[PDB]
């Protein structure tokens, strides 16, 4: 499903 | 970038991110990185934003023209593929190298060694996405045992509170579902990250409440769909 | 990318849009021109789609770094923002020599001839967006005699609900307000334009219909802002 | 303001 979004700091 | 100046390199990452500017970002903190000191913590999540955007962006190309690959089963389809896979396999390697020469041998925290540990798995992750056959497998274990190694320090140095540890646990869940064919494991690894965390919560301040809640809700995201 | 059959450079350009991979997206249209043979009206578009995301892209992120250079009024900002800039300016500079060499000199119909001085208008009107002094006069001026000849080949050859036609007056409009401080020739362009296709939508079946007043829509939203 | 969007085919 869903990993750590992470775009963005 | 080895004529730029490690702070501007730096400045220049988060000008490239707030122009989104993803490619940018990049090559400036694989400059950074390659100067040999050791990234702060600010800096590593500018490393790590940089480079999931571009894989990320590489990954959803690389989704669409598989699809499409798959329901005609010329060659085009299939070059194209390759051609954005071979990029994508660039970048991990790009990201992989930057961890082994010398991110992880210099980091003894645990907050940056479990962080670049995350990312290892992370990245040979993304490697086992793309892969087939008997390639994939050592990639998988690749993926699997960085994530286990930074498992098992962050459940001794870190609160089950702390963000990175949260990350690291949904990420190796998400690995276990998705990459390993162990949706059980997924789902208790899941599970027990949550309750764990939650039982955590009293000690925290408002604001670390709130970064650790938001994890808790994609781990939860992630339960509602599995279950 | 002379090495790739024509018709599989349209394909993958195809590919690249449904994966939004502008980038590769030009490159493969930029290679099918090179080709030298003449564009298919929906050839024309995909070259037409995959520049304006590339150079969309990039004049976003100028905007951002502009911003901040004007707020900030070290090097850093002005650099990348210059990095940037001639970024912009090159993809501008290949567009306009793909239009040079041979694009406009070869059509000859007057939907063809109209939609690349349209683009011709656009890039040189990008490249002023950036553009300082007395190098700004000439490149303006550029942009206007391009936009010019296609508007009066359009008004000529065309219906005044004509999707290219409406676009082009459009984007002239824009040309007025933004670029040549002409708010008021902006506003009476749209306008009349506006009018123009109104009274021509009797004549057209229910998909023509759409698309006319879509970009009437537009027209209209400028006019608000205008006014 | 806005010019023609035309950034899909
Ligand atoms: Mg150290
Ligand atoms: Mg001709």
């Amino acid at each position: 499903a869903g990993s750590i979004p992470g775009r963005r700091s | 970038m080895g004529s730029m100046e490690r702070a501007s390199l730096i400045q220049k990452a988060k000008l490239a991110e707030q122009a989104e500017r993803y490619e940018d970002m990049a090559a400036f903190m694989k400059g950074a990185v390659e100067k040999g000191e050791e990234l702060s913590c600010e800096e590593r999540n500018l490393l790590s934003v940089a480079y999931k955007n571009v894989v990320g962006g590489q990954r959803a190309a690389w989704r669409v023209l598989s699809s499409i690959e798959q329901k005609s089963n010329g060659p085009e389809v299939r070059e194209y593929r390759e051609k954005v896979e071979t990029e994508l396999q660039g970048v991990c390697d790009t990201v992989l190298g930057l961890l082994d020469s010398h991110l992880i041998k210099e980091a003894g925290d645990a907050e940056s060694r479990v962080f670049y540990l995350k990312m290892k798995g992370d990245y040979y992750r993304y490697l086992a996405e793309v892969a087939t056959g008997d390639d994939k497998k050592r990639i998988i274990d690749s993926a699997r045992s960085a994530y286990q190694e930074a498992m098992d320090i962050s459940k001794k140095e870190m609160p089950p509170t702390n963000p990175i540890r949260l990350g690291l646990a949904l990420n190796f869940s998400v690995f276990h579902y998705e990459i390993a064919n162990s949706p059980e494991e997924a789902i208790s690894l899941a599970k027990t990250t949550f309750d764990e965390a939650m039982a955590d919560l009293h000690t925290l301040s408002e604001d670390s409440y709130k970064d650790s809640t938001l994890i808790m809700q994609l781990l939860r995201d992630n339960l509602t769909l599995w279950t």
